[PDB]
């Protein structure tokens, strides 16, 4: 099982620098080159550079030459990408990827990605508000005023058992902060015929996990 | 620099259909072409390398052919979980490692009308000074839908945002969340709050509403 695991989300101001790590396992780290490829939200994949994990040789895209540095720690099986003089157009998900040289070159394994957000604002954890309706009944959760856009929802009953999650909705940007909704659909007859008066919405965010009781009608 | 142009840019197809996507290179790249799949919020995944070699672990319905300037990726029997963006990428002449602009593949299925729910702002939010009114559209196809916010039957504009889920991996439907943002004062100056939904699966628009009291 080849695996590439990257560091967590980053929030930076314009002009600052950022360093992302990529830990490799499941193969001989020194035998393969590691490339870095970024993707702005909703945009094209954009190659940035590669480093030979063995001898440390690098090559960078002329678009990033002079502001990007790729390094490797062989004993930690880790590659690093540092980007300085960050601008708002550097806001993107940055991926490390292994290059398979056998036959024709190709990127066979990718890291999960690291969201780097460049913002004049500051990182903040979300604030949660319940969404209560005024067949299945819809119950919901509104997370507001969080940054970066790196949030995940989960739901639990009063008895602490998991509620089957439903398709998450993309966050929206407003006043430099993000907002997102989540929903669960509960059978109506089991809600009205039940002693439970609420469920629990939970959010995970790099700056603070939150919980909120959501009433049931 | 070698440019890669993918066709079509968007494509809808039915479960079981044979689907073909093309990538054209500005100059010959021999067999140095790779195909990747990317689902929303996830990293690219290698499907094909060297124009026609299937990556280990990839279902056999994915195949590729071509050499020189014209290449094709074929899905021989489309599955619901194949909804995604597909990229070609050349590794002959680098840098740059060129990627195509992507082909977005949606699953075509029968029309399904949304179920609509409206949620007023919570008191805890109202004391913050802002009021968010939410409207959810659940389990509809096709993706095209229209949400119109109305406050005392006055059509709103410029004060709402919305987002749409990915296509469901089993039933191929979408869900959509829309938020209308007012100030506490403006929110308390009006009574009836409604979202009206227009969609192909509805013979007439469907409206959900509440009154600020209840
Ligand atoms: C946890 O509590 C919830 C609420 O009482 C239970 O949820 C019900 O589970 C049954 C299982 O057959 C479903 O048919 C109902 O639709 C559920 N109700 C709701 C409102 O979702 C759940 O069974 C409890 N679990 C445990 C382990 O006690």
């Amino acid at each position: 099982q080849v695996q590439l695991v990257q560091s967590g989300a980053e929030v930076k101001k314009p002009g600052a620098s950022v360093k992302v790590s990529c830990k490799a396992s499941g193969y001989t780290f020194t035998s393969y080159a590691m490339h870095w490829v970024r993707q702005a939200p909703g945009q094209r994949l954009e190659w940035m550079g590669w480093i030979n994990a063995g001898n440390g040789n690098t090559k960078y895209s002329q678009k990033f030459q002079g502001r990007v540095t790729i390094t490797r720690d062989t004993s930690a099986s880790t590659a690093y990408m540092e980007l300085s003089s960050l601008r708002s157009e550097d806001t993107a998900v940055y991926y490390c990827a292994r290059e398979q040289w056998l036959d024709l070159a190709h990127f066979d394994y990718w890291g999960q990605g690291t969201l780097v957000t460049v913002s004049s604002g500051s990182a903040s954890a979300p604030t949660l508000f319940p969404l209560v309706s005024c067949s299945s009944v819809a119950v919901g959760c509104l997370a507001q005023d969080f940054l970066p856009d790196s949030i995940t929802f989960s739901w639990k009953y009063k008895n602490n058992s998991d509620i089957s999650s439903t398709r998450g909705f993309p966050s929206v940007l407003r006043g430099g902060k993000y907002a997102a909704t989540s929903q669960v659909l509960l059978p109506s007859k089991d809600v009205m015929q039940g002693t439970d008066e609420h469920v629990v919405c939970k959010v995970q965010h790099p700056n603070g996990n939150k919980e909120k009781n959501v009433p049931l009608p | 620099d070698i440019q890669l142009t993918q066709s079509p840019s968007s494509l809808s197809a039915s479960v079981g259909d044979r689907v073909t996507i093309t990538c054209r290179a500005s100059q010959s790249i021999s067999s140095y072409l790779n195909w990747y799949q990317q689902k929303p919020g996830k990293a690219p995944k290698l499907l094909i390398y060297a124009a026609s070699s299937l990556q280990s672990g990839v279902p056999s319905r994915f195949s590729g052919s071509g050499s020189g300037t014209d290449f094709t990726l074929t899905i021989s029997s489309l599955q619901p979980e194949d909804f995604a963006t597909y990229y070609c990428q050349q590794s002959y002449s680098t840098p740059p490692y060129t990627f195509g602009q992507g082909t977005k593949l949606e699953i075509k299925r029968t029309v399904a009308a949304p179920s609509v729910f409206i949620f007023p702002p919570s008191d805890e939010q109202l004391k913050s000074g802002t009021a968010s009114v939410v409207c959810l559209l659940n389990n509809f196809y096709p993706r095209e839908a229209k949400v119109q916010w109305k406050v005392d039957n006055a059509l709103q504009s410029g004060n709402s945002q919305e987002s749409v889920t990915e296509q469901d991996s089993k039933d191929s439907t979408y869900s959509l969340s829309s938020t209308l943002t007012l100030s506490k004062a403006d929110y308390e100056k009006h009574k009836v709050y409604a979202c009206e939904v227009t969609h192909q699966g509805l013979s007439s628009p469907v409206t959900k509403s509440f009154n600020r009291g209840e």
